[PDB]
This record gives C-alpha cells, sequence and structure tokens, in this order.
C-alpha cells in the first residue's frame, strides 16, 4: 500500500511495499531535466512482481510519497522565475549586502566570486513606508511606489513578486496591504510575503527566504500539476503526498505551497529512517551516516534539537525555513588521494567519481581513491558494490598508491593504504562532531547506523573513533532512504516571534500563553485543511528560544505541558541555563533575560505501515565462513588470513567470529577485531563489542 | 625525519578541529559579532617556548599582532606560572592590539612540563576613556584614551583573582557585558586546553611536538619556495595620509622590501609619531606589513610562525608613527596608520610582482560609534560597524570586486549588524543602510560601491568617529584606474530639524543628535583595475542601469555615454574616447 520515490541524482530509488512489509527496490535513472521518467519507467516493472496491471496497481497504494529537490537544481541551473521585489525604502539592496562577509571557510578560494544575484536592482523596488521595533508606523505605506513598481514589473515581464518589509513580523499591515495590492491588481502573478513565509527577526534572512520562495514556488506548481495528473491518471485514490525537509508529507494538496521547505530535503528522512531501523533494538538517540561514492551525509535524531536547524545558507542563498540539520562534508568512496605540493596528504577533497573512476575502474582513473586504498587493504576482491559494468582491476591500485602517495611520502605501500583511509574516517568523525558536539554532548551514548554503499567500509572504523557501542546495518542496503520517507506521517511546523523578557521583569503570562495557543490554533487549521486523523492522536511539542542579554544567538528549549505559569516558568530558565552551559562552559546564569521566538510543530502520527520480520529454526550458521582473504586492518601489521562471509545466506543471527568481512550480492561490511555481530529478525545487523 | 606523515596530518587536523571549537565558543556568545567590534579577534595556539603553532587566521588585524605578543607575556613570567593560571593584557608595550582588544592567556601543563599556550582574544565594548567608544579624538597627554593592562593574572591555579578583576571591572562603562565576555574567553581557552590534552594523551608530547616542529618547517619552506620564484632586488612603495591630526597633511609610509632569493627584509620609514590615537606600536605595525604580504599571495591556509621565518621586519626608530614607545602613551587605531602602511608594503611587493597587482580598497574611512540613554533606562552603546563594513574588493584581472567585504583595511571577514538585530538592541531608527552610486572605482574593472548609513536617534544619541582619510583618498587602482569623478566620505550631521548640513572632515568631534535630526556617513569604495575605456560596453550599460553608476558618471569615467534614449548612440559612444 505504499510507494516512495527518492530521486538521488545518480540512479533513481523506487521503493515499493504492501502488507508483506517487503522492501521491494527498483531503479530507473531519469534525465536531470525531467523526472516523469521515474514514474512511467518504474511502474512498468512493478507490474512484473506479481503479474498485475501497472495502471491498476497504483490504485492499491494509499500513499505515493515523492521526495524530490528539483528546486535545488533550479538554484543550480541558474534557472528560475524572474522575481520582483517589494522592499522597504533605504534597505532595498540588503539582499546584495549579505551582512558584510560570511564566505571564508565552507567553499573557499583566493578570488571568491560568491552571490550570483536572484534580484538584480532592476527589480529592487523600494516603498517609502517605514515602521519600528514595536509595530509603530513611523511612516505610512507608499502606495504610489507600489503602483509604479507594478507597472514597471509589467514592463520587465516579472513572473513572481517577493515582499519583505522592515519590522512586519510584529506589524504586518504594510506587507499585507502590498500583497493585497499585487494580488488585487488582478495579475496572474504568485505573491510571497515576509510574514507568510518566515515571520521572525533578522530581516536579511526573511527577505532572502521570501525572494527564493518567489524564485522557485511556481516551478513546484507546474511540477505538481504534471505529477498530480500522472498519479491521478494512473489511478491513485488519495491526494498525492510529497516528502518535505520537515519529515512530513504536505505539498500539492494543502493550503500552503512553498518550495523553500522543499529545497534539498531529499534524504533528510535519514534520522526518521535511523530510528525506524533502531527502535526495535531500544536505541533512543541515533546517528545515520549515509554515504556513497559521492559524499558523506551525517545526522542525529534527538538530543540538543539536532532534530532541526537554524537559518541555513543554501549554496549562496540564505534560507531560514526550519529543516533537519545534517552535514554533507566531502567526497566518499570515489574520492581522490589528493597530495598537495605543500607536503600535506589531504586525501578527500575532490571526488574522482565513476566517470574517470578509481584507478580500479580503468576508465581514466589516475589518482588513487578510497576505493583504491580499500582494495589495497584487501576489503574488496572481485567486485561487489554497484549494479553495472564494474570491471574490477586490482594491482594498478596498489602501484598507484605506491607511486602517487606511498613512494613520494617516504612511507610503505601498506602504510599509505591504511593512512588514506585513516584520514577519510577522521573526516567523517569531524562531520559527526558538527552535529553531535556542536549541538550537544558525547556521542558515546548513540549507535551508528551505516547503510548504502561505501559506508560499510568506514562506519566500523569511524564508530571506533566516535565511541559508538552499537552499529546498525540494514541488510537491505537501500532500506534507510526508503523507510524514513515511507514512515513519514503529517508534520506542520508553525512558528512566530515574541520578544519578551523572562527575567529582570515579570513575564506577562497571558501574552506568552496567548502566542503559544495561537500557534496551536495555526497548527489546528493546518491539519483542518490538510486532513485531521480520525480520532487519531496528534501531538504539539513547544519550543521557546532564549538568550542572555546582549548576545545574538539563542538556544532552544523544549516545552511539554500545553500551558505554562510560574511553578514551571523558573524551570524554563533552568532548561535554558544547563543548555547554554552544555554548549559553552560550566556556569553561566546571571540574567537569562531575553526570549525571542516561539514555535510549535504539530505531528499527526498517521502511519500504519508493515515491516518485514524473520523467524528461526536452529543454531547452525554452518556454511557462511566463505574462504579467507589476506586482509590488513591497521591494528595487526601482519595481514592475517581474515575470513569472508556471504551475507545473503546467513541464518538468523548467530554470534560472528572476530575480525571478518561480510560480502553480500549487494554490499560489503567490515568487522574489525573485537566485534560480535548477529542478524536480528528485523533485517538489521547488530554489531557490538562482545569480545 | 622521524615524523610519521599520516600522524603529522592527524595532528594538524586535530588542531584545526580545536581551533574551530574555540572560535565557535566565542562566535555565538562574545557579542563581538554585531555589537562589540565584529570578529575583531583570533584564537591561537602557541608553543612550550613562545612560538605560534597554529592560527586559524580569520581576520588579519590579528596577523602579526600575535607573534611578538607571547614574547613579552611569556618572557616576563619566566618560571613563575603554574597549571590553572591565566595572564591577561591588552597593552601595547612591545605587542598588542588597540587596547579595546584585550586577551587571556592560559598555559597548558602535562605531568609537570609546559607544552603550549592558548590565547583567546575578543573586542570589548569599552575600556574606560572619557569617550564611550574608547576611540577618543582628544589625545592630550596620551593617557586620555583608556585603561591599559600589562600582564596581570586574573586566574591563578584555578581561581578568580577577585581583588584585581574588580579593579578591571570598574574604569569601564560596561560591567555585565565585560564580565560575560571574560567568562566566554575562559570557556574557550578551557576547551582549547581540553582537546589538546586529549591529543597529548593519544600521542605524547614526544610525538605532538615533533610533528609541530615539522609543521613549522613546512610553513617556512612553503613561504621560501614561493619567494624563490620572484626576482631578487630592492623594491619600494610609498603611500600617504593627509586627513590626519585635525586633517593636517603628513608624509607617507616608505616600505622598502629587499628580496634576496629565499628571504625578504622590510624597512618602514614613517613620519614622527603624533598627538592622535593613530600612533602605532610593535605588534600593530607587524600585522600591517604582514597584511601587505598576504593581500596578494594567499588568503585561505592555516597559519603559524613558520610562514614568517624568511620575512624579517624593521619598523625604524621609536617615537615615529609606525613604532612608538611610551612617548605616545596610547593607541586605539590599528585602522588609521596601518591601512597606509599595508598599502605601501603591498605596493612594494607588487612592484616586484606585476603578476599579482591588485587595486586598493577603501580603508573604511567610515566609523560611527554611537549610543546613549535608551528607552530601557540603562547604557546602550555600540560601534556602528555597519558604517564601515563595505567598500569593494578592489578589482582584479578577472573580478568586479564584491561590495560585501569587511573591514576594508583588511581581507574582509567583518560582518555587519542586521537592522532588526539593531533596532531591538538599540534606541535608534536605522533609517538607511543602502548602497551608493558613483562611489566605487573606475577601470577596466571598477571597484564595488560602499554603504550609506543614515541613522536617526529615537530619544538621545551620541556620535563618535575621529577616524582619518576621507577626502584625500589614496585608493588609486592599477596604474590606469581613472577615478575621473567620484564621491568620498563626508561625516555629515543634519541638525536643528532644519537642513543642518554640518559637513565634518571624518575626524569628528563628539557629536550628538536630537529626534528627527540625522547623522549620515558613507563608505568610500575600492579602486579600479587598468583602463576603463576597455570595460565591456554592454557591461558598462548594465552597470549604469543597475543603479550603481550614473550616466553623468559613465560619460566621463568609462567613455560609454547614455542619453534619454534607449541604448547608447553609436557615435556618442566613441566621440568621448579620445584619451
Ligand atoms: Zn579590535
Amino acid at each position: 500500500y505504499r510507494l516512495g520515490i527518492d530521486a538521488g541524482g545518480t540512479f533513481t530509488d523506487f521503493i515499493l511495499a504492501d502488507h508483506q512489509g517487503n522492501v521491494q527496490l527498483f531503479k530507473a535513472p531519469s534525465t536531470p531535466h525531467d523526472g516523469t521518467l521515474a514514474i512511467r519507467n518504474g511502474l512498468a516493472q512493478i507490474a512484473d512482481a506479481l503479474g498485475r496491471t501497472p495502471a491498476e496497481i497504483i490504485a492499491d497504494c494509499d500513499l505515493c510519497i515523492n521526495g524530490t529537490t528539483v528546486a535545488l537544481n533550479a538554484l543550480i541551473e541558474k534557472t528560475g522565475v524572474k522575481v520582483g521585489l517589494l522592499c522597504t525604502d533605504g534597505h532595498e539592496d540588503s539582499l546584495e549586502i549579505r551582512l558584510g562577509h560570511k564566505e571564508d571557510g565552507h567553499r573557499y578560494d583566493a578570488t571568491y566570486p560568491p552571490a550570483h544575484m536572484l534580484v538584480p536592482r532592476h527589480l529592487r523596488r523600494p516603498i517609502g513606508g517605514r515602521i519600528i521595533s514595536d509595530g509603530s508606523e513611523f511612516s505610512p505605506l507608499d502606495e504610489a511606489a507600489i503602483h509604479a513598481a507594478i507597472d514597471y514589473f509589467r514592463e520587465q515581464q516579472v513572473q513572481a513578486v517577493a515582499i519583505s518589509f522592515v519590522w512586519s513580523v510584529r506589524n504586518p499591515s504594510h506587507e499585507q496591504r502590498a500583497m493585497a495590492m499585487v494580488r488585487a491588481a488582478l495579475p496572474d502573478v504568485f505573491v510571497c510575503s515576509g510574514h507568510e513565509v518566515f515571520p521572525q527577526i533578522r530581516e536579511y534572512t526573511r527577505t532572502s527566504t521570501t525572494v527564493v520562495n518567489a524564485y522557485l514556488s511556481p516551478v513546484m506548481g507546474r511540477y505538481i500539476e504534471r505529477i498530480d495528473a500522472l498519479f491521478e491518471e494512473l489511478g491513485a485514490q488519495q491526494p498525492t503526498r510529497y516528502f518535505q525537509s520537515n519529515g512530513g508529507l504536505a505539498p500539492g494538496v494543502v493550503m500552503r505551497e512553498r518550495a523553500v521547505n522543499a529545497i534539498n530535503s531529499g534524504p533528510a528522512s535519514a534520522p526518521q529512517a535511523g530510528l525506524c531501523v533502531a527502535q526495535p533494538f531500544g536505541i533512543d538517540n541515533v546517528i545515520t551516516v549515509d554515504m556513497g561514492g559521492t559524499s558523506f551525509d551525517i545526522t542525529l535524531s534527538k538530543g540538543g534539537r539536532t532534530n532541526f536547524s537554524k537559518d541555513s545558507d543554501f549554496l549562496r542563498y540564505r534560507i531560514g525555513v526550519p529543516m533537519i540539520q545534517v552535514e554533507t562534508l566531502g567526497a566518499g568512496g570515489g574520492s581522490i588521494a589528493h597530495l598537495d605540493d605543500f607536503g600535506m596528504l589531504q586525501v578527500g577533497p575532490r571526488s574522482a567519481g565513476a566517470n574517470p573512476g578509481p584507478v580500479c575502474y580503468g576508465k581514466g582513473g589516475v589518482e588513487p581513491t578510497v576505493t583504491d586504498a580499500n582494495l589495497a587493504l584487501g576489503y574488496l576482491a572481485d567486485g561487489a558494490l554497484l549494479g553495472g559494468s564494474i570491471r574490477l582491476n586490482r594491482q594498478a591500485a596498489i602501484d598507484a598508491i605506491r607511486s602517487k602517495i606511498a613512494e613520494p611520502l617516504g612511507i610503505s605501500v601498506e602504510r599509505a593504504a591504511v593512512g588514506i583511509i585513516t584520514l577519510v574516517n577522521l573526516s567523517m568523525v569531524s562531520g559527526i562532531r558538527r552535529v553531535s558536539i556542536e549541538r550537544g554532548y558525547d556521542p558515546r551514548d548513540f549507535a551508528l547506523i551505516g547503510a548504502g554503499g561505501a559506508a560499510g567500509m568506514h562506519v566500523m572504523r569511524l564508530a571506533e573513533e566516535i565511541g559508538s557501542k552499537v552499529v546498525l546495518i540494514p541488510k537491505v542496503a537501500s532500506g534507510l532512504c526508503a523507510f524514513g520517507q515511507i514512515l513519514s506521517d503529517i508534520r506542520y511546523d508553525q512558528l512566530t516571534t515574541l520578544p519578551m523578557r523572562l527575567d529582570d521583569e515579570f513575564v506577562d503570562l497571558e501574552q506568552l500563553n496567548q502566542a503559544l495557543q495561537q500557534l496551536r490554533e495555526r497548527g489546528m487549521t493546518n491539519l483542518r485543511d490538510d486532513g485531521f486523523g480520525g480520532d487519531n492522536r496528534i501531538e504539539c511539542q513547544y519550543s521557546l528560544e532564549i538568550r542572555y542579554l546582549g548576545q545574538i544567538h539563542e538556544c532552544s528549549v523544549e516545552l511539554s505541558c500545553d500551558r505554562l505559569d510560574r511553578s514551571s516558568l523558573a524551570a524554563l530558565r533552568e532548561s535554558f541555563h544547563q543548555r547554554h552551559k552544555a554548549l559553552f562552559s560550566y556556569s553561566e546564569p546571571n540574567s537569562p533575560v531575553e526570549l525571542v521566538n516561539l514555535e510549535c510543530s504539530v505531528i499527526a502520527r498517521l502511519q500504519r505501515p508493515p515491516m518485514p520480520e524473520l523467524a528461526t529454526p536452529l543454531k547452525a550458521t554452518a556454511a557462511i565462513p566463505a574462504g579467507h582473504r589476506p586482509m590488513l586492518f591497521n591494528a595487526q601489521d601482519d595481514w592475517q588470513d581474515t575470513p569472508v562471509y556471504n551475507g545473503d545466506r546467513i541464518e538468523v543471527g548467530q554470534i560472528i567470529q572476530g575480525p571478518c568481512v561480510i560480502e553480500e550480492a549487494t554490499t560489503n561490511i567490515l568487522v574489525p577485531p573485537g566485534w560480535r555481530v548477529s542478524l536480528d529478525p528485523s533485517a538489521t545487523y547488530e554489531l557490538t563489542p562482545g569480545h | 625525519n622521524t615524523v610519521d606523515p599520516i600522524t603529522l596530518a592527524v595532528v594538524r587536523g586535530a588542531l584545526e578541529t580545536a581551533q574551530r571549537e574555540m572560535t565557535l565558543t566565542l562566535e555565538k556568545t562574545s557579542r563581538s559579532s554585531v555589537f562589540n567590534l565584529a570578529h575583531d579577534y583570533s584564537n591561537a595556539l602557541f608553543d612550550h617556548l613562545p612560538e605560534m603553532i597554529l592560527q586559524g587566521q580569520d581576520i588579519p588585524i590579528h596577523l602579526g599582532s600575535l607573534i611578538p605578543a607571547m614574547k613579552c607575556v611569556a618572557g616576563f613570567f619566566g618560571d613563575e606560572i603554574a597549571e590553572g593560571d591565566v595572564i591577561y593584557h591588552n597593552d601595547p608595550a612591545y605587542m598588542g592590539s588597540h587596547i579595546l582588544d584585550c586577551c587571556m592567556y592560559k598555559p597548558v601543563f602535562y605531568k609537570g612540563e609546559l607544552v603550549f599556550w592558548t590565547v583567546c582574544k575578543g573586542h570589548l565594548t569599552d575600556i574606560g576613556g572619557p569617550v564611550p567608544a574608547g576611540y577618543n579624538p582628544d589625545a592630550k597627554e596620551i593617557y586620555a584614551e583608556g585603561l591599559r593592562i600589562p600582564p596581570v593574572k586574573l586566574w591563578a591555579q584555578g581561581q578568580r583573582r577577585e581583588d584585581v578583576i574588580n579593579l578591571l571591572l570598574t574604569n569601564m562603562r560596561a560591567r555585565a557585558y565585560q564580565e560575560g565576555d571574560l567568562n566566554a574567553q575562559y570557556g574557550a581557552c578551557s576547551v582549547g586546553e581540553r582537546h589538546l590534552i586529549e591529543l597529548l594523551d593519544r600521542y605524547g608530547v614526544d610525538q605532538v611536538r615533533a610533528c609541530i616542529t615539522e609543521l613549522k618547517d613546512m610553513a617556512d619552506r612553503h613561504m621560501r619556495a614561493l619567494l624563490r620564484d620572484v626576482p631578487d632586488g630592492f623594491y619600494s612603495g610609498t603611500a600617504i595620509l593627509e586627513d590626519s591630526g585635525h586633517g593636517l597633511g603628513e608624509l607617507s609610509i616608505t616600505a622598502q622590501v629587499e628580496i634576496r632569493g629565499d628571504e625578504a627584509h622590510v624597512l618602514i620609514e614613517s613620519p614622527p609619531q603624533v598627538p592622535y590615537f593613530i600612533n602605532s606600536y610593535a605588534g600593530n605595525s607587524i600585522s600591517g606589513v604582514y597584511l601587505g604580504l598576504m593581500m596578494f599571495a594567499q588568503v585561505p591556509p592555516p597559519y603559524n610562525e613558520g610562514l614568517y621565518r624568511c620575512v624579517s621586519v624593521d619598523l625604524g626608530p621609536s617615537g615615529t608613527l609606525c613604532n612608538a614607545q611610551e612617548p605616545a602613551p596610547h593607541v586605539n587605531c590599528t585602522t588609521t596608520p596601518m591601512e597606509t602602511l599595508a598599502d605601501a608594503v603591498r605596493l612594494a611587493l607588487e612592484q616586484a610582482a606585476p603578476e599579482r597587482v591588485t587595486a586598493s580598497w577603501g580603508h573604511a574611512s567610515g566609523i560611527n560609534i554611537a549610543g546613549h540613554d535608551p528607552r530601557n533606562n540603562n547604557d546602550e552603546y555600540v560601534t556602528m560597524v555597519l558604517a564601515s563594513v563595505i567598500s569593494g574588493a578592489g578589482a582584479n584581472k578577472a573580478m568586479d570586486g564584491w561590495p560585501a567585504c569587511g573591514p576594508l583595511c583588511c581581507f574582509g571577514a567583518l560582518m555587519s549588524g542586521d537592522i532588526e538585530l539593531l533596532e531591538y538592541s538599540y534606541p535608534v531608527l536605522i533609517h538607511r543602510y543602502s548602497l551608493m552610486t558613483d562611489s566605487g572605482g573606475a577601470g577596466e574593472f571598477r571597484g564595488g560601491s560602499g554603504t550609506r548609513l543614515e541613522l536617526e536617534p529615537l530619544k538621545h544619541a551620541m556620535t563618535v568617529v575621529g577616524f582619518g582619510e576621507g577626502r584625500q583618498l589614496p585608493t588609486a587602482g592599477a596604474a590606469g584606474a581613472k577615478n575621473v569623478l567620484l564621491e568620498p566620505k563626508l561625516g555629515r550631521l543634519i541638525h536643528r530639524h532644519v537642513d543642518g548640513e554640518e559637513d565634518h572632515y571624518i575626524q569628528n568631534t563628539l557629536l550628538t543628535a536630537q529626534p528627527g535630526e540625522r547623522v549620515i556617513n558613507v563608505n568610500p569604495g575600492g579602486g579600479g583595475y587598468g583602463d576603463p575605456l576597455r570595460r565591456p560596453l554592454a557591461t558598462v550599460l548594465a552597470d549604469v542601469r543597475n543603479g550603481l553608476v550614473s550616466i553623468d558618471g559613465a560619460r566621463l569615467e568609462y567613455g560609454v555615454v547614455i542619453d534619454g534614449n534607449g541604448q547608447l548612440d553609436e557615435a556618442a559612444t566613441h566621440a568621448h574616447r579620445a584619451a
């Protein structure tokens, strides 16, 4: 009864399941320029499982969940909507200011050419009105400028209008009159507004979000027209659903269309998937590390609110809309063994990929790769990673590691082979830190969950440096990006702002409670028009974001009971204090005065999904130790004959022997010495230091 | 030679991790992001003996100011420090920033040996001058500027030296801000110590310090290898400053660079020191010259002392603008003298390297330090860093120059305050923070345009600038940049609710503003590159229509004349291009 679409840009992941809970996986790579290939070229193959009509059988799916980030591609292709900007006089070009400088450190250069504009000052129309920090209209809305700018927008063939005014988050009448003027000019023109996209503080971020939403939203509009037509013409009973970066399925069939909450969502289900993999094991806080030869994607679920994020900056454009905070750092399996002309072995900056390939692939591969060092260590033998022409060459990797890394560095072939990999694993550790320490505390409490491709070659090593006790490997390699979107329920993030001091002054209980319950009503209306689960229990968890006086950046606070007063007000500050403490130092509290923003996310827990599960006859696991391979793990330095197991015939998990490699027809798992692993009925390998 | 390369990279990368950790501790708590001077800090790791092993140099105002910082701090306390102590100072004795930048020093002990120092700086709100800015134009008996702090312990073997911390708390207009920010400095220095101790535990001093000596050597050889590829000889640069000392004109910084293959020696030759806070001292001038070097070689990499092992500097005799001793008892400007100093040194280094000639930036020209009694019944004070954020990234062979760059004395890592961030935090109306027309460069590639900050007080506000170089702008570009007709900065006050127009040469007295009156200051933009008659025709047309260059501009700067017409008049285009 469920289909999931994960367009990953290399192949296309097609996830199909029914009451069996069987994770049935198809592939159908689509041209970067149109995605209708995935639907119509995948459904023909799902007819091939039972022998049922592909036009008929989509009707049996209660959910078609499509996660796609073509809006990200639109930001990339320099392709979009010619956007008009309605802005406040005197601050008309703040978008181009970008707060001074923020650019040295993430992408870098000598001659950084950042910030290709989305509004070119041809569409930077100021409006003379102005208000201030409390909602007082210092100067009224300049309707003349608006009318003239509308005529001008007609002149320049504008296609979408973004509006962002000063201080409208507490007095939005100016933006509202402007948006009314545009929509009431009766143009066939989609209009965005600051208070209706991201009504919070820091105007630059609000304006950037509004302009990007103006740039992309109607593209998603046309996409939903085409795809709703495809699925409703193919026989779907229910409204189609689309996977967001909030973890839920809003778009297309709701009262709110906004691409900014669809930008680079894709595999942001990764933590939702991690918990759907780990919960039968009783792991509360987990980190998924999904990777391929392309990059590394790291994320937590809970603890510090790594669950969500701050004002993110996508590629050069500042998008504020709440999203799950993940870290994508560098090139993974098919990355180059970079060795600069400065004496530094900085392996890992640039991906060789499959096109020149690793030296293993012979398609033009010169530089050694993580795949090349992996083979040099004896982790791959005949070829067990991807579904195509693999063409496994081996010694070229050993000699290339020698002459390109080992020979010039004054290190042996074996050392360079292990070291390339050491540095990659440490990069993964750093990525883990960006979300684990910077948002919380010691990862020792969490389980890693590897999945996909090259992750199995570095998770264990990475876990060994991270300190994870438990490593989880779904036996169905594509299971993570599948589960986390298929088990996606309805999720509405509703936010607002409320500058109010909690200390140095008596909190206005009625006002704080009013804002909180009004956000609750907003969530209630969101579900009212999306579809409220029938006598289905839903939850609103509150978040208040506060700071000490004079600081800029806040910290999040959880709120459990649905209304708040003094006997729980003081504890509120406690929630803050330790929180600030945990991020910065061991004793902060003197005046935790300022509160800034308020948020409630309503969750409608609607999923009733099937899951696969096993059963067991006996204790044998007799015929798995499939031969031996000369393998070097950095801890031996003698290349012991380390065993190789066939992961596809392993009987229900029996305790595994020490150091080994588990190869499946699909992927490859390392087990460094000291670890003990079994295959739990839930189609997950549990790896734990039982030795 | 017994340095394992894998473990070498591991050590350097672990250090990079700890540096980010500390920098973030300050970045989100220190208030030196949009309220204290923005990103006016750099945290750094120094050795058992006082040598810097890694600086994540994010802002270059702390480029050469830290190298001979540990010299006198660590050398005046020979043996008599212990685990748990911290030394604290800001004074320019033989080191140091402008005294509003103060910093904390913690040495790391390991089973009885001293292994390395952790240094945590940050720009503070006030230091205790008669002027709330700390930037005080009245430099009589130079002690007028503020509180100077020599090496004093503020922690000792794990405890607060409350006796003295309260001496330093007073003589400063902020109290709780100062207190919390020192708390954040201690926090950052503590995590900097914790990670590095974990490093010593995993490796042992015998490995960590071996790899560190190797990294110093790597920096040394890297800089020397670069120097091998520029011609030997004697080169010089000379650039001036005139809007100084009540606007009195003064002679230049003469930066002679003498390059013999692997090494370069730098002489400075500045005019005599002044009764103005723009005097410079040792660490200040050293950062200035190092910035002269870095502006054309490379911005990105990680930094340590090794880089400057082949760069010897000589500022000239004491008592001059570039090298003062006690005879000019104070300095708040690592901005005024240093800009001209850096220009001169870069001009020398580019005279040797025509390959990498770039155009000058705007210096930032533009401070406005403001605040007073708010609607909140307290003291609210800030530097309007916004007033001085953006000029333009000069202009290169292949760049128009970004008008989103910081200090303009400097690489550009500075970050402006956002409007709403400021109107809640401050009792003002930020009336305009817009971008200028015909304020940038003129060349085949023009510079970026700067800011127009127009500010209006809501109840009461004071305005402090004092900063120099706003009319005679030696921002001239790459030998062919024209600058035919351009606007510089004016410190302008419209007062009495009538069209006041008290135009101040940027060295402003302490001004004040009444509700409705407006203070305006603008940021002069960067230079130009080459001849502007060669700037692409469609590009010049777009630039004029973009609303950054006027037609009146275009006709005379670029030889691309527009009319109350559609495109450009085929013949009017070329008629004006005789020269
Ligand atoms: Zn400073």
